[PDB]
């Protein structure tokens, strides 16, 4: 119970937050308007019964110590739906069955490549089939660059997309992914099935009713 | 993994046979990392010390008719309430929850 | 499965943009995408009939992700 | 906390011999809003038992939370029908009380 | 060698005999009762299995389906059982390891053989669901152990005994009704006053091979159960017993004469009377007692043949016939069951063609003959030909045209 559920404090920055419980080692803000501060040490944890609601660029941030405002990893990627927010899709990419295709989608959220879902678009929508994107060459499914290269195998399909925010692997599966909003067990034996979105569902059903007649681009994105 | 079974097989009897397997790892390492329970393969060490145990236990012999009669004993030491929650569950959405008729209130 | 059911696309690729596609891709011998006695029309969910069981695969895999007159292209096994 | 027992009791042997086990093992209570109804009244949580052969009976709690057990059963895999009526109802077929607690 | 190790899988080999029995017997848990209810009409002291759970096939509360069959698993229970005690008696009577383990150690392979092979070769060959039996029992079939009248234990061939019967007394007034009232007999009828003699050569060289036969039966019949077991019983029964006895003539024995008391019947053994026949037809004797045995064994299987030979003789020709097709197919089944004609003359089509590439498949007209060279099972024919699909391997509809492929000139 080291953790921390500061809110109340997107201006905020992580040398700001950890400025003020200086010693937290790990200090990792969500998109939305809450951050967790987490200290190495016993004592120097019980920051919530010390310095709560403590002014943080002149504004006020409750601090409890617990899970309230928030292995395989999740590709957190806020999927907007043209100039709006579709809904902040955390498909938790199954590493457990396609690690590899996994990795290629927490690091295409994640932007670390250079390249990814952090800003590309989903050209690919069919409606309850599939939602093909993280091109980030030709935009269209055609282009995209696995780690290996412009093509890379895929890892396994020992998942199946047998709900909705179930995550593949789309092509042979280099930069393109596909999110599944139903049942694709047609499709199985050539796209990997490597996520199962346990938060987010509603965000890919809201990029399969939109799918393309509306520019789906997760602009904002990460692990 | 024939040779990694033999070395377990050999730690397990001299553990069965309780301190050589942990003497040799201080004085030796990565060959002696069985004993470990950071590895899955502690619950087959233990296993096999304690078939090796029981193998040295003896050391008599089995008399088991005897061997049918353990055999029918190991025999004898879901599926209709798994088929009534799906006829439940076909139930509840085949009857329709729109025609409430309030007979009590709280 | 020697015929591959494309589909996935309007009547702008119609069968003959079918065809069209499989001399892109991967080629189809015959197309059985017939229409009713009032319409007349082809709407592009057609059995593509490739020249091979692996020809209607490799329209099945390579060929479905077309953006097929503004839709996404896809190609069963038949 | 608060709780809402509502026991309704079929026919004393009267109408139910009138019968080849279609679909008779159990009423279930699922809490329907009130906001769409064959829907004058709304805002409204009605825990409605229907059966097959016997008509559904709704009891009315205005609480939104009104007796929702969590974690009561010590990890049982029983789905059934809903989750309010596989915690807190009971299915007696033999005295054909079912009640929704 | 290590011989504790090898005591050790030894005695996971006897847990991993006793759980494949185990899971047979869940199962078919018929099979067990059936063997119990068997094995309770030759051992009395053994305690008796549930009727109902035996009639429903269950051992606790799962009821069992019905499973020729109960005569492959009695046959593949044997087997283990032989498997599990000869383990048991081969068993019956640390650094330097490790050391030697490091030895060869870059080999790219699986070692996972030590304790799996004993469960799966004992489980109850076959690739998913072929054959009840396990792996050491799946040649095992009941067609070179019983007749085809018998139909795996179910019945006793008697109409070669009848047929041995009639011609040891060398007539044709012997029919084969006669033979199964006259062999039901065999505690003291068939040793004074039975259908043949004692001692007759005729009658006692067709009996010895009898008695042997219902023998052979009654072991493959009780062969779950204790065969050595119950012959050693009823070897210990006729050493203790004085087993005839009579109220005015006393003892008789098997001399075919009887004694005034029990004290000469003791003492005519002494005598020069009765140890010529002991030491003359002991093996006559032997042989009409283990008939005697096996008849009282399998006398429910001997009403069953007489029945089967009644339903037989009193049945039409037709009858008799499907009768024989049944009990065959019963005997020879497995144990676990699973337009013009001026289209035709001015096209063509009144003359067929073969094209030797596709499988030599024939078609109607030289028009779909020389459209064999674009199709899809005649293109798997030039793919097994190795010539490319082209216009040359097309222009040829014989397999000799794949020596002129493009591995051929360049
Ligand atoms: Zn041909």
């Amino acid at each position: 119970k080291r953790v921390l559920y500061v809110g109340g404090l997107e201006e905020v920055d992580d040398k700001v937050l950890h400025a003020a419980f200086i010693g937290d080692i790990t200090d990792i803000q969500i998109p939305l308007d809450y951050e967790t501060e987490k200290h190495r040490g016993f004592a120097f944890v019980e920051f919530e019964l010390a310095e709560d609601a403590a002014a943080a660029i002149d504004n006020m941030n409750e601090s409890e110590l617990f899970g309230r405002t928030i292995s395989n990893p999740q590709v957190y990627m806020d999927i907007k739906i043209g100039n709006k927010p579709a809904g902040r899709i955390q498909m938790l990419l199954r590493s457990d069955v396609v690690p590899m295709t996994a990795e290629n989608f927490r690091c295409l959220c994640t932007h670390e490549k250079g390249f990814g879902f952090k800003g590309s678009s989903f050209h690919r929508i069919i409606p309850q089939f599939m939602c093909q994107g993280g091109d980030f060459t030709n935009h269209n499914g055609t282009g995209g660059k696995s780690i290996y290269g412009k093509k890379f195998d895929d890892e396994n399909f020992i998942l199946k997309h047998t709900g909705p925010g179930l995550l593949s692997m789309a092509n042979t599966n280099g930069s393109q992914f596909f999110l599944t909003c139903d049942k694709t067990d047609w499709l199985d034996g050539k796209h990997v099935v490597f996520g199962e979105v346990t938060e987010g569902l509603d965000v890919l059903r809201q990029i399969e009713a939109q799918g393309p007649k509306q520019k789906v681009i997760i602009a904002d994105c990460g692990e | 993994s024939a040779f990694d079974l033999d070395v377990v097989k050999l730690t397990a009897q001299f553990v069965a046979r309780r301190q050589f397997l942990t003497q040799l790892m201080q004085k030796e390492n990565y060959q002696f990392d069985f004993l470990r329970p950071q590895h899955s393969l502690f619950n087959y060490f233990t296993k096999l010390v304690e078939q090796y145990t029981k193998i040295l236990i003896p050391p008599s012999k089995l008399k088991k008719r005897e061997v049918l009669d353990q055999v029918c004993y190991r025999v004898e030491w879901r599926k209709k309430e798994e088929e009534e929650k799906e006829k439940e569950r076909v139930a509840y959405a085949q009857i329709d929850w729109h025609d409430f008729v309030v007979v009590e209130t709280v | 499965d020697a015929t591959v059911y494309v589909g996935g696309l309007d009547e702008k690729v119609s069968e003959p943009l079918l065809w069209e596609l499989f001399l892109q891709a991967g080629p189809v011998v015959n197309t059985h995408m017939p229409k009713d006695r009032v319409t007349g029309q082809h709407q592009g969910y057609g059995f593509v009939e490739f020249l091979s069981e692996e020809d209607a695969d490799y329209a099945i895999k390579i060929m479905n992700m077309i953006k097929l007159y503004g839709k996404p292209i896809r190609v069963n096994k038949a | 906390r608060p709780g809402y027992k509502v026991t309704k009791q079929r026919d004393s042997e009267m109408g139910q011999q009138s019968d080849y086990p279609e679909i008779a093992e159990m009423p279930r209570h699922r809490f329907m809003s009130a906001y769409e109804q064959r829907p004058p009244d709304r805002r409204w949580q009605y825990l409605l038992m229907a059966a097959e052969p016997y008509e559904t009976i709704a009891f009315k709690v205005p609480s939104r939370e009104i007796d929702k057990a969590e974690g009561k059963f010590w990890t049982h895999w029983n789905r059934e029908t809903k989750q309010f009526f596989l915690q807190f109802h009971f299915k007696m077929e033999k005295p054909p009380a079912p009640p929704s607690l | 060698e290590t011989i504790l190790e090898q005591q050790r899988r030894y005695h996971e080999e006897k847990e991993r005999l006793m759980d494949v029995m185990a899971k047979e017997m869940l199962t078919k848990k018929s099979t067990l009762r059936d063997q119990i209810n068997s094995d309770h009409r030759t051992r009395a002291m053994q305690d008796r299995y549930m009727e109902v759970s035996g009639n429903l096939r269950d051992l606790y509360d799962d009821k069992d389906g019905l499973r020729a069959e109960f005569y492959n698993r009695l046959k593949q229970i044997k087997e283990f059982h032989r498997k599990h005690p000869n383990e048991i008696c081969v068993p019956m009577s640390l650094k330097a390891r490790e050391n030697p383990s490091e030895e060869a150690q870059n080999l790219v392979e699986f070692t996972d053989e030590e304790g799996y092979g004993r469960y799966l070769d004992l489980h109850d060959y076959i690739n998913l669901k072929a054959s009840e039996k396990l792996d050491y029992i799946t040649y095992l079939s009941i067609f070179d152990q019983l007749f085809d009248i018998p139909k795996e234990r179910k019945n006793a061939e008697y109409k070669r005994y009848l047929e041995m019967l009639l011609e040891y007394l060398q007539d044709y007034t012997d029919r084969v009704k006669p033979l199964q009232d006259q062999n039901e007999l065999f505690f003291e009828k068939k040793w004074e006053n039975g259908t043949f003699p004692g001692w007759p050569k005729e009658t006692s060289s067709a009996l010895t091979h009898a008695g042997a036969h219902l023998d052979l039966s009654a072991f493959s019949s009780w062969e779950e159960l204790a065969s050595l077991g119950l012959d050693r019983l009823k070897s210990a029964l006729l050493a203790l017993g004085g087993t005839l006895e009579e109220r005015a003539q006393r003892l008789f024995s098997t001399k075919s004469l009887e004694s005034l008391d029990t004290s000469l019947f003791a003492k005519n053994p002494k005598s020069k009377g009765t140890k010529r026949d002991t030491e003359r037809n002991k093996d006559i004797a032997f042989l009409e007692a283990q008939i005697y045995e096996y008849v009282e064994i399998l006398g429910e299987q001997r009403h069953l043949t007489h029945e089967n030979v009644q339903r037989k003789q009193a049945r039409t020709g037709e009858e008799r016939e499907e009768e024989e097709e049944e009990q065959i197919s019963e005997s020879e089944s497995e144990d676990e069951e699973n337009i013009p004609y001026w289209l035709y003359k001015l096209h063509g089509l009144n003359i067929n063609y073969n094209c030797e590439i596709c499988g030599n498949y024939t078609y109607r007209g030289p028009k779909a003959f020389q459209r064999h060279f674009a199709e899809w099972r005649h293109a798997h024919g030039m793919r097994c030909l190795g010539i490319p699909n082209t216009a040359h391997f097309a222009n040829v509809t014989q397999i000799e045209d794949a020596v002129s492929l493009w591995a051929k000139l360049k």
